[PDB]
RNA sequence: AACCCGUCCUCAGUUCGGAUUGCAGGCUGCAACUCGCCUGCAUGAAGCCGGAAUCGCUAGUAAUCGCCGGUCAGCCAUACGG
RNA sequence: UGGCCCUCGAGUGCAAAGGCAGAAGGGAGCUUGACUGCAAGACCCACCCGUCGAGCAGGGACGAAAGUCGGCCUUAGUGA
């Protein structure tokens, strides 16, 4: 299982927000290697909910 | 091995598979000599020159003067006034061709100097 | 005694000499030199660092600019080396370099070599450029290298007529 | 040339022969020292024939004896 | 290189330090000295002109290049001429009279 | 001769070590190439006290220094006998 | 490592075919469009599946600009 699948969560979006224009969370989910990339991978990214591209970072 | 034309000729045809002029925003290219500037204006859909300005025309060659070869205040005045014999024909959009040289340099004087006024690109 | 001798030798006594030796209808047929590679391989270069880090070094010195890691253009096991790992050690000489360089060679290096009689005439590569072998580096007073003389000569004796009035003692 | 990546060269670097100038280069060090300069060596002032076949013998013969 | 195309040390003696010349020897070197009539100091410590006058006269002897030609040439002499000290050159062997029943280690090794 | 006095060499294949080879000479002898002994120079190998094993020596002995002689024109004697 | 000659005979992560030479191959700089909400109209075709896609808005990367980008030269790398 050197390969697996990221899970990539929207830094910024808060949890139950009482806003009037969309409430949630953005969240992709892309491909990763781990020996080839120890690290964590965060990506500039679009964000239904922000209204911007903002940096989503991985989750676990 | 290649020469300076040889390698400045494979540089435009690289360039000239994008750019494409048209009725409504023709091709401006620039040929720059050891001595002398040059420019068209072109709608390929008709292969047809609208406008031109060389170093060899009497309205600027009275004006500079140069010695060695056209500096940079010189193609500010050949993008000055294509820029006012491409107003009078009645079109502003154009796309810029660098003839295969850099844009650093001479070149980039000479489409700010267009771009300062008049034309869109 | 002069600042630079073989750039003032060469426009002023050399020209007007090697045209009326082969009798050219024009000044700019005259063969020149272009430039002056000078290679140094090491097989046992991604082994260390400090005998790479160093050597080249010792050329820089020997010819005032940097050399350049030359790295492999196909990887092969026979010689047990690897794709894009650094083999040589090159650096190109132009202007008043190769003739500063050049100074540096005949007078200084070259017969400080043991046991030297002339270097081989036949060296030539059949196209007026010229190739020489060292073993050694420390004849220039400061392993072995391998340079290479470029010129725009078509055969190869104005070649060897255009280097021998440089120096460049042949037997 | 780029700039903090070069020896300090230079031209015009004197060349002494125990304090005989007998001409200046370009180098990166100050001065230098020679004794193999163009002419203390004899190949260049000999023919350059790079070849001797040790004449005879019968000269080890006859003039010895006498 | 010091003198003579090689580079001697600094620090020895001059008498002593002139043998590292492949055609110095330990009696020359002691003729060279006492026709110059100088005091054997050291080698860094010695002034210019006087080793200015050694570095003339060092050069009237075979001291290298021909020296080793005119070896080579010696035997090479004897081989083409096929003496039988030439052949003894040739096949690896000795050719002053030596016994080679259970000697002559040097030449056998030097193969 | 080791040895005593004094200068230098300061742990290095070295001012340790002297094999191998070239050149130029001498003596013996009718004769010195195979196949003698020496001189003058220049070259300057291996070798940093040595496995398993193994030899000598119980007093002027062992260890170490040099001298002589016999056979002999000369001498391969680093031997032999003192 | 230098030069000359023939010119696409190499290479394109892997099988093959097809395609690609101032390139789809080989480097460099900045970057995450390996987006969100859609989609006219087509190819394929028992059914269920599968494939290409102009163009529109949003907010963005690269580029001086024109313009390009809704993963990879294409086709296997998958399970109602
Ligand atoms: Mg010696
Ligand atoms: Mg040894
Ligand atoms: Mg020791
Ligand atoms: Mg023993
Ligand atoms: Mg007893
Ligand atoms: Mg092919
Ligand atoms: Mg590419
Ligand atoms: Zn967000």
């Amino acid at each position: 299982d050197v390969r697996v699948k990221v899970i990539l969560e929207c830094t910024g979006c808060v949890r139950k927000s009482v806003n009037k224009g969309s409430r949630g969370v953005s969240r992709y989910i892309t491909q990763k290697n781990r020996h080839n990339t120890p690290s964590r991978l965060e990506l500039r990214k679009f964000c239904p909910y922000c209204y911007k591209h903002t940096i989503h970072g991985e989750i676990k | 091995a290649h020469t300076r034309r040889e390698d400045r000729t494979a540089r435009h045809v690289r360039i000239r598979k994008k750019v494409e002029g048209t009725p409504e925003r023709p091709r401006l290219c620039v040929f720059r000599s050891n001595k002398h500037l040059y420019v068209q204006v072109i709608d390929d859909t008709k292969m047809h020159t609208l406008a031109a300005a060389s170093t060899m025309q009497k309205a600027i060659s009275e004006n500079i003067d140069y010695s060695a070869g056209p500096t940079v205040e010189v193609a500010q005045k050949i993008g000055e006034m294509i820029a006012k014999s491409c107003l009078e024909k009645g079109i502003t959009k154009v796309a810029f061709d660098r003839g295969g040289y850099p844009y650093h340099g001479r070149v980039k004087a000479l489409a700010d100097a267009a771009r300062e006024h008049g034309l869109v690109f | 005694e002069t600042i630079n001798r073989l750039k003032t030798n060469y426009i002023e006594k050399m020209v007007p000499l090697l045209k009326e030796e082969f009798s050219y209808s024009n000044i700019l047929e005259v063969p020149k030199v272009v430039k002056i590679v000078v290679n140094c391989g090491i097989g046992d270069a991604s082994q260390n660092a400090k005998g790479l880090d160093a050597a080249i070094n010792e050329l820089a010195l020997i010819t005032g600019q940097r050399p350049v890691k030359t790295k492999a253009k196909t990887s092969i096991a026979g010689f047990k080396v690897r794709e894009g790992m650094t083999l040589g050690i090159a650096v190109t000489l132009r202007g008043n370099l190769m003739y500063s360089f050049l100074d540096r060679l005949i007078n200084l290096a070259l017969p400080r070599t043991r046991d030297f009689q002339g270097v081989n005439p036949n060296s030539f590569d059949g196209h007026g450029n010229y190739s020489v072998g060292f073993r050694e580096q420390s004849v220039f007073p400061e392993r072995g290298m391998d340079v290479c003389i470029t010129t725009t000569a078509k055969t190869d004796k104005e070649a060897y007529k255009l280097l021998s009035l440089m120096g460049m003692p042949f037997r | 040339r780029k700039s903090d990546i070069h020896p300090e060269f230079r031209e015009d670097a004197k060349v002494y022969c125990n304090g005989e100038l007998v001409m200046t280069t370009g180098g990166t060090q100050k001065d230098y020292t020679v004794e193999v300069w163009s002419g203390n060596h004899p190949f260049y002032l000999g023919n350059r024939s790079a070849l001797l076949l040790d004449a005879d013998q019968v000269e080890k013969f006859r003039k010895k004896y006498g | 290189v010091r003198v003579g195309n090689v580079e001697i040390p600094n620090n020895k003696r001059v008498e002593y330090s002139l043998q590292y010349i492949h055609g110095i020897g330990r009696s020359r070197a002691r003729q060279i000295l006492c026709d110059l009539t100088l005091e054997n100091k050291l080698t860094k410590e010695l002034s210019e002109d006087e080793l200015l006058q050694v570095r003339d006269e060092v050069t009237k002897y075979m001291i290298e290049g021909d020296l080793r030609r005119f070896n080579a040439i010696a035997i090479r002499r004897l081989k083409e001429i096929q003496c039988y000290r030439g052949v003894r050159h040739i096949q690896g062997l000795p050719c002053r009279g030596q016994r080679t029943k259970n000697n002559c280690r040097t030449l056998k090794r030097g193969k």
